[PDB]
This record gives C-alpha cells, structure tokens and sequence, in this order.
C-alpha cells in the first residue's frame, strides 16, 4: 500500500521554527523527487519548496525565500522540511507528495506532477491549545464539540463502525476566538433500544479523546 | 513569474451533462500541465498529466486538450462522484503555480429538507453554558433562510451555522444552526423553535 | 571521384565537430567515410552540454586525430553496466542542462554519470574496472572517460567527504592520473548558459584491438557507456 504520511502538526506562535516530516512508503522512494504544498483551509494551492531525488537541487518559493528549507533522507524513506522565523500568514493545511517521473534529474528542470498526496497536517500561527467539552443529542441524533481551540480535529462514530448517513459540520468560529462543530447520523426509529451508538471524537495537540454515548 | 487563471470558477450543470474548465497561462508553457481533483477536506488526486495524457487508474470519462497559450480540461458524460474544485498546474520552468482553482457544484435536485430539533444536554448546563442546535438534513438549494425564535423573540447575531457541503450519492448541501447562549437567559424563557423559510418546536423541561 | 567531410556529421545541425565528439544530445547522426578529410578548427570549442575543464587534459584534439580515421561509428551498445559498477548502486546521472527532443533533459552517451545511492556513506576504498573491446575487426576502441566535481559543499551534498577525489586510467602502456578540483571553478564556457557550480573534466584513452582498458576511480566519476569505434588512416589537411 502506497502512503504518505505527514507528521509533526500543531501550534506555533508568530516567530518560531519548526521541522515537519513525511513518511514514505510503498514505493522506491529514492527515484522520484518531492514537492510541499501549502493549502488554506477552503482556499487556493500554493506551493512551498520542491527536491530532486538527490540533495542536489534545491529549490524554493519566493514567499518562503530564505525562511524554510528542504531535506530529505532516502536511507530512511523520510522526508523533512525545515521552517524558520514562521509569518502569520504561513498559517496553513501542508500537504507531503511525491513526484511521478523517476528523472535523476540533478538539474533546475526536474519537478512533474504529484500523483500521490498525503492526508496533510494543520500548520497554525499563538494562544494555549484548548481541550474540547462533548455534548450528546425516524430520529435523530448526534454529539457536540464545544469549547477547544486547534481547528484539527475528527470524530468517529462506533470506533468508526459507521460513516454511512453521517455528515461532519465544519467547524464555526464564534466571537471567543474558539472553534465549534458537531457531527449527526441519520438513525431509523427502532435503532433507540437495539443498538447503542458511541461518537469518537480525538484532538492531537492537546492529546484530547472523548467518547460518549446517548 | 508564472500565474495561472482558471476561468468559470463555479460551475453549474445538470446530471451526465459536458461540463468544460479552461486554463490559460499568464506566459507562454509547451504542454507542461497537469490538472488534480479535491474533494472538501480530503487530499487530492490528479486526474490528467502533461495536457491530456488521462492517468492510469481514473475513468476514461475524463479528457484534457491545449498547447501554448491555451489549455482546455473536458468531462464527457457526468455523473454525481465527480462534484469536487479542480485545479490546473504548471510543471515548467519556477515555481510551479496553480489557478485560483474553479469550484464546481451540481444543478438537478429539489428534495425538500429533513429538520431535526435538538435540546441541550444536562449535562452541558452544569457548566454554566447552553446550546440548541437547529438542523437541516439532505436538502438541494443550499439557497435556504433558517431564523430563530425564543418566545416570540427573534434571536440576532447569537447564531452560527455550518456548511455541511452535499455528499456525492445524488445528495446535496444538509445545514446546523448553532444557537450560542448563556445559562442565566436559558432558563428565563420557555419555548424554542427555528424557523425555516415550517418549524419544529419543544418546551423546556417537557415530554 | 573521391569526396570529403569537414562536418563529421551533415545532418547534425548546430552542432560543431567537438559536439558530436562528445556524444551530446541531439547531436548523434551518421557519421560517415571520406579518406580525404579537412581540418578547419584550431580550437575545437563545444556548445551545449555540461561546462568543461578543457585545458586540465588533452581531449581538445579527439576530432583531429578522430579525422585522420578512414571509418568512423559511435558504439551501437554500452561498453559497460554503469549500475553494477563496483563501488555500490549506482543512478544514471540525467541533466537538464543538455537537452532532447522530447523532453528538456539527456546526457552524453559516450559517458554517464554515475551517482551512489542515497545508501551510501561509508570511508570507501579505491576501485576498479576494465574496459572490453566492442569495436569490431578492426576499427581501434576510442574510448572516453571523465569525472565530475563540484563545490564544496555540494561533492558533500552528493558524496561522503568533501575532500578531491583520485582517479586514473590506463591502456596501451599510457598511464595517466587525474585529482579533482574543488571551488573557485573557472568561468562557464562552451555550455548552454545555464549556471552551475560543478565541472567537467573529459579525457579519452585508445585501445588497440584486443588491447583491454583499465579505469580506476572514485566517487564523481564519469564512466563510458558508448565509445568510438574508427579504423585505418584518413588524409589529413
Ligand atoms: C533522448 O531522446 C531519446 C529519443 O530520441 C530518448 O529515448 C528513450 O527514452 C526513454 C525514456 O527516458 C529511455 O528510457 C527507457 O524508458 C522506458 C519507458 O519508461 C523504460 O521502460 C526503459 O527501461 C528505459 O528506461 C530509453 O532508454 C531511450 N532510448 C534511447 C535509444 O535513447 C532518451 O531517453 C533521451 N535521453 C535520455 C537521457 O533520456
């Protein structure tokens, strides 16, 4: 199975530096370049540095010009991205792909199409990071989250024993400068007395899970 | 630099219909393109490489075209899998750029909306906070009105909504209304109802 | 009656005579046979590929000395494996800077350009590889051989240490070794304009037939895949 996997997301006030990682898998990883990619949550793509295979050619976008910096190990299968003096515009969802062509290029004109992403981790540029409080609800019926801070976050329903007839909210931002969502399932009527449905809620930065029932 | 601009950025258009994206870019670029389709909050996938070569793996429906200054992204026959916003990228010389991308969403539905009520938990007003939470499941128009009202009273600015976005099942854009509140203006009123423009209601500490 | 080349290969167009010598890319064609040649360059200059250290060895004068061959054909296959080299894995070094016709990217074929892989960090030992004779009844093995270098940093960026590194060949009881040069390279010349802190040094050795050839490197070589294959003697003018 071929994957990419980004790690190292969270919280970083205005100034700092951070060292992101990706971890390759399922395919040679030492053939095909790497590219980052930057997204804003509901907005464009824009581009933050690409490799060769090698740690030959390096290059970067104007916009991170001289603050970030590339790096990758293909002994490890693992790619890293150096970040320094962070902007508040820098806030962002950083996507790790890798390249199609398996051009040894070493040379300015190496980068191609992606073909394969990772899921991304949330970048965020300068407030404590705050734990959610859950709240419960043909029927229906679903489970808030209220009162926490860091947009990343997902819910599972069962241990993730159903996705079928959910649909996840986006988070909402109120006046208190925390982030809100909530999640429902379509459920028929007979299910309130076989059937006991469990939401499964995880925050990562602030090492945050809440399952509860109705 | 390089800058590209994509041109219809919403699209709108019927079930199995011809839909068409072009790209042009602000210098000249020899087939060096590539398009990639992403859904709301998951990851990309790219769709066509190298003007017009389809990808191995993705339906044959699919198609692109150009060369030079003028590039043209095709879906043949359309089917409801594919509502996601698209975005043309360059591979040439520099940093590779993207368009400003183009949204596209479907225009064949008009279920009518599921509504739901929901009273707050007990165990959210022992911290002193209360919540309703007002929903609208699975409805085509996305162009809908939901109001609030607490006795008679219309609630202004203390409500948030959410966009649910459709599912690609033949489904469409469902909505939440989050109605924000305090514990002491909770229990100083009675009823609770939103109003969409047909409401559902319920009384405060009633079966 | 008879005829004569100056271009030692029409049909290659834009390129010189130390063009098609190298083997840069779109610039192989047919090269064909006229005893009566002429020598037209004092200074055989190239234009395209890779920048060169053309005064550290003697390959300036391979078209002259290839002209006085009657027959002349480039190795219709690789002298050797460039992967299964000893030394570890090894990448065919691609480029950008000499380009194809297809895509922005190519490189010799009279030489590749080896690359360890990203396994490799390790004190290393000297090496060794010989040199078979492909060319056919004949025609003499006109083989060509180089190594590249690059700034400091970058031969770290790419090898293990950042220290030169050793390499010499010989064949035909002409032995001759080579140190690479490190930063404060000499201005890009006969190259394509693109910039680039690394170099080239080219260098050619001749095997009679049956002669075999030996080459022993370091990391930054540059190893042959095609050779010249050139037989008898063409009047020189
Ligand atoms: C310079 O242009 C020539 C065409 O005039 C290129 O020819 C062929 O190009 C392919 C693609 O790079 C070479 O690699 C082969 O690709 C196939 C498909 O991916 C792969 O299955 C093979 O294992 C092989 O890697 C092919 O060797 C090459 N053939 C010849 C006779 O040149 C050439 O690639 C261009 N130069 C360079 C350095 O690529």
């Amino acid at each position: 199975e071929v994957q990419l996997v980004e790690s190292g997301g969270g919280l970083v006030q205005p100034g700092r530096s951070l060292r992101l990682s990706c971890a390759a898998s399922g395919f040679t990883f030492d053939d095909y370049p790497m590219h980052w990619v930057r997204q804003v949550p509901g907005k464009g793509l824009e581009w933050v540095s690409s490799i060769n295979w090698n740690g030959g050619s390096t290059d970067h976008a104007d916009s991170v010009k001289g603050r970030f910096t590339i790096s990758r190990d293909n002994a490890r299968n693992s790619l890293y991205l150096e970040m320094n003096s962070l902007k508040s515009e820098d806030t962002a969802l950083y996507y790790c792909a890798k390249d199609l062509r398996a051009s040894s290029s070493m040379d300015y004109y190496y980068y191609s199409g992606m073909d394969v992403w990772g899921q991304g981790t949330m970048v965020t540029v300068g407030a404590s990071t705050k734990g959610p409080s859950v709240f419960p609800l043909t029927a229906a019926l679903g489970c808030l989250v209220k009162d926490y801070f860091p947009e990343p976050v997902t819910v599972s329903w069962n241990s993730g024993a159903l996705t079928s007839g959910v649909h996840t909210f986006p988070a909402v931002l109120q006046s208190s400068g925390l982030y809100s969502l909530s999640s429902v399932v379509t459920v028929p009527s007979s299910s309130l007395g076989t059937q006991t449905y469990i939401c499964n809620v995880n925050h990562k930065p602030s090492n945050t899970k809440v399952d509860k029932r109705v | 630099d390089i800058q590209m601009t994509q041109s219809p950025s919403s699209l709108s258009a019927s079930v199995g219909d011809r839909v068409t994206i072009t790209c042009q870019a602000s210098q000249g670029i020899n087939n060096y393109l590539n398009w990639y389709q992403q859904k709301p909050g998951k990851a990309p996938k790219v769709l066509i490489y190298d003007a017009s070569n389809l990808q191995t793996g993705v339906p044959s429906r699919f198609s692109g075209s150009g060369s030079g200054t003028d590039f043209i992204f095709t879906i043949s026959s359309l089917k409801p899998e594919d509502v996601a916003t698209y975005y043309c990228q360059q591979y040439e010389n520099v940093p590779i750029t993207f368009g400003q991308g183009t949204r596209l969403d479907i225009k064949r539905t008009v279920a009518a909306p599921s509504v739901f009520i929901f009273p707050p938990s007990d165990e959210q007003l022992k911290s002193g906070t209360a919540s309703v939470v007002c929903l609208l499941n699975n409805f085509y128009p996305r162009e809908a009105k939901v109001q609030w009202k607490v006795d008679n009273a219309l609630q202004s600015g203390n409500s948030q909504e959410s966009v649910t976005e459709q599912d690609s099942k033949d489904s469409t854009y469902s909505l939440s209304s989050t109605l924000t509140l305090s514990k002491a203006d909770y229990e100083k009123h009675k009823v609770y109802a939103c109003e969409v423009t047909v409401t559902k209601s319920f009384n405060r500490g009633e079966c | 009656g008879t005829r004569t080349r100056g271009k030692l290969c029409p049909d290659c167009l834009n390129c010189t005579d130390l063009d098609v010598a190298l083997g840069r890319p779109m610039c192989v064609g047919t090269t064909p046979s006229a005893k009566a040649s002429i020598l037209h360059e004092v200074r055989p200059v190239t234009s395209g590929c890779f920048p060169i250290m053309h005064d550290r060895t003697k390959i300036r004068q391979l078209p002259n000395l290839l002209r006085g061959y009657e027959k002349i054909r480039l190795s219709t296959q690789n002298v050797i494996d460039a992967e299964k080299a000893p030394g570890g894995p090894y990448r065919l070094g691609t480029s950008g800077s000499c380009p194809n016709a297809t895509s922005k990217i190519g490189f010799f074929a009279t030489m590749a350009w080896a690359v360890p892989k990203d396994n490799y960090k390790n004190a290393t030992n000297p090496l060794t590889v010989e040199v078979p004779y492909i060319c056919t009844e004949g025609e003499d093995q006109i083989t060509v051989w180089g190594f590249h270098s690059d700034n400091k940093i970058q031969m770290k960026s790419l090898y293990g240490d950042s220290n030169p590194q050793k390499f010499t060949s010989s064949a035909n009881g002409v032995t001759t070794h080579y140190v690479s040069q490190i930063g404060d390279f000499p201005d890009q010349t006969e190259d394509g304009g693109l910039p680039q802190s690394g170099r080239i040094v080219v260098d050619y050795m001749m095997q009679k037939p049956g002669k075999t050839g030996t080459i022993v490197y370091q990391r930054g070589v540059l190893l042959p895949q095609k050779v010249w294959c050139a037989s008898g003697r063409s009047k020189v003018i």
